[PDB]
């Protein structure tokens, strides 16, 4: 006796995935010409209603399916290719140099004294070049000879120094026909569903931050440190550790870097490091012991929900790789930092800032992405770089090969930049609307 | 009430703000070569599925319509519920869940009542 | 019977098939830069054609219709030949190479039929 | 007589020439990777234009007409002018002029009135 | 008692701005494959109705705010840039040459004997090579020591000597949606409600000419000569003045040049300047002085129903800049001219040609549209070039600084290439047709 | 007392010319990363219903006309030109070398034994480089001094090493509103109407092989040998001779080559010939000769029909022109060879294989499609070659200046690509269906 009666703009949707537009908040601040997130994500922002609560609908949220992730990942690579693509290249500079200790004020030799001759403007004339190098870009050829480690294997290619990478808040948003469902539940896990939810026209803003080993300024936790793994007893994956409280680290560069520069073609310029005013010191990073100890009993207590309250649980460094690997990647300043951070995780928990100081490497010939390609080179910066960032969140593995002692060990986990993303995304949901569909009605056509 | 704001109401609540939903597909209105290409890709990639939509409700007669009663009968195989607890109780994407299979079989006799009422009107010209 | 199935059958006979051509305008649905570009250019054209043939239904007074009677009548120096050899013996094909000389003839008059009789309603009203 | 050839004439007067404006819309039917995509951009956009406007239409229950009554009252607080020097002295880019401010409330309310009379259509079938 | 009624097609339209398709006029000339502006607007034009009258409608035109320009600006040189692009670049010839003073047939020395070893298709091979150049281009490091000007800026790249760049009439097409509204009023100043006003499908062909501080080849004036200003009364704006007489400007190039080639790599081709046949004598323009002295009278006429026709008109040179700032700068036969303007601004009007002829300066590496980045090689043309071109207009600014002595200053003004194009486009403005409107009427919908 | 009635959705089309989108056939075989053509075509297929007859539907087809050879010609071009673009150049190679005659177990000297100094990673310095060269890649510059061959005419690029370009089947579908007609009629000759008319969404995969004077991996015809001519009187045109049965050819590049690599600069590898383990033989390939012989005979047969039953056929060799031009070109197993066809055509007809063997050229720098433009380089491939071909149609002309004798004589034609292309696409045409349209009927529009 019922009849199907078409219903369009029907209220529904389907998983989907599509791409979503980056915009910059409303351009709140200018940068000039001189970041490249603002340039590529020019499109500004606007504080409408920011949200729809939908009521009584549960939605299913799975943030390692979440391909905004894989959408982030592609656009951050592709905006750093295109920065770097139009700047001055380092082909000229892949010859053999001699290179002597630099031994003035030093105590630990971190630092290399080499020269050569490098192309000028004219092809007919060479230019002796002098600077200090960290052994990290330099390898022997065998006063001996040595090259830049990198050109043997790709083309290296100088970022332009006018172009800055720092992170500005990124806002995604929908193309017509989709929306994007936030999940506000304080205790979601990544996985499953979530009743707190309303729809959002664009994600907040996410700043695209790389780092290794560690998640530096994200959002926090409400509550507690919420630990979320896709698979939380396989030891071969990363746990995602979200503080609630954020640690702050203090990171330097601690040598007066005078900058040097030459003309090496037609209008194309290289900067070189000069040479040091004062003393030499170690890059390093400070962080207070005890808010450090705290930051991990929060943690170990969460440790213990998903592993037994009857467990030790001992940290420790990281077992091997790279230092794109296992140290603590990041940008400081501008400078590229590859810190230790094996004084983190000396302690285990059994069931006058008194601060640790992390020496980290300076390294300007950038693998960029752990990617086979092109090289980076990172320009030197004058003057003293200090910072301070935000610890908001770790990457763990476990060792695994238990025999059920209780004891389990805890590593430094890291690896994939996704996994700093899904911090944020794990939110967040993309989905297409399908407003055209049926239902019964006591209702016939009327025929005419 | 917002897009999607009647997604917890009933299916009956629901219908009374189909015009809410319609007027989301052409949002476009209001909204580096490689970039754009695939930015341009995605404002044809709306525009084709705006327009299938209405091809299929201009196919089954009801391209003016946002609520439209058809010719084809309701089969209990495809639900066997009653009417009054699919407007007052259900919402319309636990009803998507209930019938999602039979789209296409609903479709495709939807298409053939048309196009026989159709030729119906035509013969009696 | 398949796109085109009807293009051996009569006018009349193809007549009741109509829907079957009419849904693969839309087939986009269902299916590097520089190449890129050229499909992307292909789906757009796409799109065009298709809205213009249902811009010129829509102005004609057809935009729902698969099938209509209009306010132009036929002109024998179009087409001489009875309505009998035109539905029954001869398809749309032949048809087309009959009379497509009188596209634009018969389109513009379309066009100033339906002009006259809105205005009518309008009138009327 | 031209696209906007009825620009200087009355508004009653143009009202029957609409077919003129409604015809220019999709001319493109009748019309270097970075200048290929510009190119390609610009149709794109006047797809996204011409189906803003048959959507609204379409909202309104106006889909297959050039001129439709509705059923939303003229407010006079948007022009207490009188129908005959609206229609017969003044032209229609006068008028736009004279209440352009309005442009959003008269369209919300018109989506307004059609949703009430659908739901009353849907009630009494 | 009236009620909305909605009207779809209604003849109205809004300010708009969008890009405009280029045409060529019908390919009535082919160009075969030498002419950049035919093989882009590879597009033709149709001898269709032109305009449409619209009787009784004013619309409000304003030149200086006419997005028109600023899409010719950008085509005009993207499209230059596309078309040297593919031709072969002039890196191998960033050399230090050794050079002479080319004293043969000389009374005045312009041109410097110079020579180098340059690269040949081979890797291990040089060859020497012997040219003249012009002083412009050179410059000396310091039988001294000179190398390409430009060698420490920018690349400089060889145009395709296959390449034409002569303007041909373009002409610029709405898009579905969109009307060109055309001002034929002859009394039109640039600003203000035209009358006078029909629509187009397309603008008229227009040249797109590059020159500095004199018009060429443009529409004339009707009965007047017209000046027209964004900002009479500031001195710091250009004035366009636009004649109603042209005045022809005879041009050459009176040096019977021998051009010579090489190969400087794998099917990379140079094209040198070689040498000169019989004697040497400075690039130079003629106009006939009657002529221009009528000319600025008329100016004249007009400049002082701005200022007071109580006043004195005085003319005077460019005030100071570079080449492509102060002098006349055109392309004649393909060449580049920078022409003294001096002497035809030596009068002031107070309320057998006896010709004058202008030196000028030929240049091969073009600072083209004064932008920072590559510069364009200019190949030799062998042989004597001689061409004519018609002043349609001059543009000028005030010094300014009066003290109202009614003695006002004239000088070249310049600078930037939109104001050529203004003075085709200040014609024409473009709209977008908004069909959708309602209006009132004695009429409820009939409910049912 | 007939009105008009419009209909839409009628089953009518026109010609028309499309792009259609290119498939693999469903990624049968995954090739991995090292297929030009799969990686391209990345589009699957689906074995949905392939085809719908129209009965009683008569089309009228033109080989010669048919714009999806022009289609093939500009893709297949295209994808070779983006394949090798990344690759390393061997610009670093335009050298002088020393070179010497390959003695070594040779007995005919078509190897030279080629000397220089390399570019290597630092710009400093230079490896010497020794390695065997094909005659034909080797140019005397004049123990004598040799270049390669085209370094005067363009840059060459060598051709990745990881990527084959093994043609596999591609089928062509067409877009939203076309449909691709296809002809079943065994009797077409390439031109006029077909009855046997069925419609596709996509052609049957076509192989995109390229070769001269002989067409290779082609269909069969069905019952006879057809000979297919836009103009069969014509001499200056190509006849393309489909064969109903396949014959096989066996290829051989017997020297058992070691390759040989260097490192040229970041990451720049280049491969080189190296040196041959054992004896030098020639390439070659055999053709079974009775096979060869019924092969030619039946194309006697068929010759007969348009040139008369009561004449002689004789077959000859090329006439002249470059090896691309008049040897049977191929690639077998990745290599390129152009081998003698002259053997196969010493006969005339007149109204324990016994093999015969052709010998051939290799050739590493290949100027593919006969294109003023960049040159590939082919690397060398280690060990021994063979593979076997289908013979499955011919290309030839005739010489024509008859006197009517009955005598005629066939030469191998070849030259245009787009002609083995068309030995498949004879059988498609594409078309536009056009939905709208009007009829008269007894019926006049209610107006109400
Ligand atoms: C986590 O978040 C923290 C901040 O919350 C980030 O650290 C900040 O990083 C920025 C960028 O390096 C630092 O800003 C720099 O300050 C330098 C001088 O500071 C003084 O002057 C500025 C002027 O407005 C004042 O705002 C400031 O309070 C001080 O008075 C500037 O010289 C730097 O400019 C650089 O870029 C411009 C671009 O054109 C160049 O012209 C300059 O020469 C120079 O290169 C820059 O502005 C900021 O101080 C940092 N904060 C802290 C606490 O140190 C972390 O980096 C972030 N971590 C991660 C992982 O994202
Ligand atoms: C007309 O059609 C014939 C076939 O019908 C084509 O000839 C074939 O060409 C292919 C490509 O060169 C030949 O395949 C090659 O076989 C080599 C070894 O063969 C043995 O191992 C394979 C492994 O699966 C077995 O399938 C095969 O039966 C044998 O057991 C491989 O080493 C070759 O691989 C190459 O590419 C890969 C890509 O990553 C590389 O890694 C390899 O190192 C290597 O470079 C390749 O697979 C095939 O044998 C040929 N057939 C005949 C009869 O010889 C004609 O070319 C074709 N003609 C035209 C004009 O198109
Ligand atoms: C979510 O569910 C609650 C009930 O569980 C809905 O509450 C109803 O609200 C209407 C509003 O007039 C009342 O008439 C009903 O009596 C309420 N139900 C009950 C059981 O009291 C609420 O509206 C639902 N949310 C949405 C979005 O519909
Ligand atoms: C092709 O032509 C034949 C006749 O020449 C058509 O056959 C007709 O089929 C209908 C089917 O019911 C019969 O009623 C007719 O009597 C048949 N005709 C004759 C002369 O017997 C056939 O249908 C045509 N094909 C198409 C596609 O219409
Ligand atoms: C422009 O204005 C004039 C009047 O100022 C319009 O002239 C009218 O033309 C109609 C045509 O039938 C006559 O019936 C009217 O009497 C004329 N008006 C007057 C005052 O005589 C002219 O049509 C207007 N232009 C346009 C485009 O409408
Ligand atoms: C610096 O001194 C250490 C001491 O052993 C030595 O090994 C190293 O090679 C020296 N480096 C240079 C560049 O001399
Ligand atoms: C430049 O090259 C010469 C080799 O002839 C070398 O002695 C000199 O040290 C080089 N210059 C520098 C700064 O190394
Ligand atoms: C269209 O006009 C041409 C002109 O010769 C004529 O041959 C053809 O038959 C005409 N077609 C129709 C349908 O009248
Ligand atoms: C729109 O509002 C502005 C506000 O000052 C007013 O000046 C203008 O006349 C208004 N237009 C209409 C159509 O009311
Ligand atoms: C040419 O002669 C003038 C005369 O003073 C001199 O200054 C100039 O440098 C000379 N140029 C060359 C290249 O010798
Ligand atoms: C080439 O270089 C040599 C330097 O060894 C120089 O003497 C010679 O003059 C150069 N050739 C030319 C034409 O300058
Ligand atoms: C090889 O020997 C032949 C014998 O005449 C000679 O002509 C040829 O030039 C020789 N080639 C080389 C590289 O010596
Ligand atoms: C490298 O160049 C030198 C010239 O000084 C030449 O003698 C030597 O033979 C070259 N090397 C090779 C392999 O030809």
């Amino acid at each position: 006796n019922l009849w199907v009666t078409v219903y369009y703009g029907v209220p529904v949707w389907k998983d989907a995935e599509t791409t979503l537009f980056c915009a910059s908040d409303a351009k709140a601040y200018e940068t000039k010409k001189h970041n490249v997130w603002a340039t590529h994500c020019c499109v500004p922002t606007d504080p409408n209603p920011q949200e729809i609560h939908l009521e009584n609908v549960t939605e299913e949220f799975n943030m390692w399916k979440n391909n905004m992730v894989e959408q982030m990942h592609t656009d951050i690579i592709s905006l750093w290719d295109q920065s770097l693509k139009p700047c001055v290249k380092l082909t000229p500079l892949c010859v053999t140099l001699q290179c002597t200790n630099v031994t003035n004020n030093i105590t630990d030799g971190e630092l290399k004294n080499c020269s050569f001759n490098m192309t000028t403007e004219l092809r007919d004339k060479k230019q002796k070049v002098y600077s200090l190098f960290y052994r990290l870009d330099v390898v022997q050829i065998n006063n001996k000879e040595y090259r830049l480690i990198n050109c043997n294997t790709s083309a290296i290619t100088q970022a332009c120094p006018k172009v800055s990478f720092e992170p500005i808040p990124i806002h995604y948003c929908a193309p017509a026909g989709f929306a994007i469902l936030k999940c506000k539940d304080k205790k979601f896990n990544g996985t499953g569903p979530c009743t707190n939810v309303s729809t959002v026209q664009c994600t907040h803003g996410i700043k695209p931050v790389v780092s290794t080993q560690l998640l530096l300024n994200g959002s926090l936790a409400e509550e507690e440190v919420i630990i979320r793994s896709e698979n939380i007893t396989n030891n071969a994956k990363n746990i995602l550790v979200q503080l609630n409280e954020s640690v702050q680290i203090n990171c330097t560069r601690p040598n007066n870097n005078t900058v040097k520069s030459i003309r090496i073609g037609p209008g194309q310029w290289f900067y070189y490091t000069g040479d040091i005013i004062g003393d030499i010191r170690q890059a390093h990073c400070n962080v207070s012991k005890a808010t450090w100890n705290e930051t991990l009993g929060k943690v170990v207590k969460q440790l213990r929900k998903h592993f037994g309250n009857n467990t030790i649980i001992r940290f420790a460094n990281s077992s091997g790789g790279d230092l794109e690997v296992t140290t603590h990647s990041f940008n400081c300043g501008g400078e590229f930092f590859y810190c230790n951070t094996s004084g983190l995780f000396n302690s285990t928990w059994i069931s006058s800032n008194d601060s640790i100081t992390l020496p980290c490497r300076i390294k300007q010939i950038i693998n960029m992405w752990q990617r086979i390609g092109q090289a980076m080179y990172a320009p030197p910066i004058q003057g003293v770089i200090r910072c301070v960032s935000n610890i908001t969140g770790l990457i763990l593995t476990r060792d695994g090969g238990s025999t059920n002692s209780t004891t389990e060990t805890f590593r430094p986990g890291g690896g994939d930049m996704r996994d700093n993303w899904r911090s944020e995304l794990y939110k967040y949901k993309v989905v297409k609307i399908e407003p055209l569909g049926v239902a019964p009605t006591r209702c016939k056509r009327r025929v005419v | 009430l917002g897009f999607l704001g009647a997604a917890g109401s009933t299916m009956g609540a629901a219908s009374m703000t189909l015009t809410v939903q319609a007027r989301n597909l052409l949002s476009g209105i209001v909204q580096d070569t490689h970039w754009g290409i695939k930015q341009l890709q995605a404002r044809v990639l709306a525009v084709e599925h705006y327009l299938r939509d209405q091809q299929l409700l201009g196919i089954w007669g009801c391209s003016g319509k946002l609520i439209c009663c058809t010719n084809v009968p309701w089969n209990s195989s495809w639900s066997n519920r009653n009417l009054s607890e699919i407007w007052d109780n259900m919402t319309w994407l636990q009803w998507d869940k209930e019938i999602s299979n039979y789209t296409q079989i609903i479709y495709g006799l939807l298409e053939e009542s048309q196009n026989q009422q159709e030729k119906n009107e035509q013969d009696l010209l």
